[PDB]
């Protein structure tokens, strides 16, 4: 058993992240209740080759702050988030 | 030059954009473009909108509009998705402002073939047509107006 194998299985909660724009694959991330929304969004942005400062995660009907824990939101295995970006004109 | 070679807009989708814009000459309006890519062709199948705040010089679509629309499209059996956004520029002519460019750069980061449709309801092109363009930021970072049909 590789020393880092333990790290692979930390947190058996699976969450689905839908990118709001484009038809690209949703991500199915394995996370812990103690994870922050920011930690999730960081992994999502890494996977999608996005910069870190341009998107937000949404859950139910609200945008999430990166500092909130998944635990504090009542997130459960299987829940779904959407990754949005701002739509602002001038 | 650019990720999208040309844009095909379903006539009713265009009509929905124009009517939305024409119904609020006193402020900018915005919404979302729904469709799919087909190779380098971007197909716009529908245009949808929702809660927003705007003035004659600015508009922001509530972010939960995008969230709702994306989740619905993802859940459905249709292979359609958000492909871009639109906004109006009443009496201000058709271009991407610095604000718009920033929004569009962010759309393209998530979906390389994304486009921004800008309509000015108070004007008509020239045979007449609707006063609009579909823009994309090119690979070298310039705003380009794409061929539309
Ligand atoms: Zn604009």
């Amino acid at each position: 058993i590789p020393t880092t194998e333990n790290l692979y299985f930390q947190g058996h909660m699976k969450i689905k992240i839908v990118p709001a724009v484009g038809g690209g694959s949703p991500l199915e991330l394995e996370v812990a209740p103690n994870a922050t929304v920011g930690a999730v969004r960081t992994k999502v942005c890494a996977m999608k080759k996005l910069p870190p400062d341009t998107t937000r995660l949404t859950y139910k009907g609200r945008a999430l702050k990166d500092t909130e824990t998944l635990e504090s939101l009542g997130v459960a295995d299987g829940d779904k988030f959407v990754l949005i970006t701002r739509t602002v004109g001038g | 030059a650019s990720a999208t070679a040309r844009v095909r807009i379903y006539p009713l989708a265009l009509a929905k954009v124009v009517k939305h814009a024409a119904s609020s000459l006193q402020r900018e309006v915005a919404g979302l473009l729904v469709g799919k890519s087909a190779g380098k062709v971007l197909e716009i199948w529908d245009a949808v909108t929702g809660e927003q705040y705007g003035t004659p010089a600015y508009v922001q679509l509530d972010e939960m509009v995008m969230a709702k629309v994306a989740e619905e499209l993802s859940k459905s059996d249709k292979n359609l998705y958000i492909v871009g956004w639109y906004h109006s520029h009443p009496g201000l002519d058709v271009f991407l402002s610095p604000t718009d460019i920033d929004t569009q750069k962010r759309y393209q980061a998530m979906f390389s073939k994304a486009v921004a449709l800008v309509v000015d309801p108070v004007d008509y092109a020239k045979i007449s047509s609707l006063k609009f363009k579909v823009f994309q930021i090119s690979k070298e970072g310039r705003v380009v107006s794409l061929p539309v049909s």
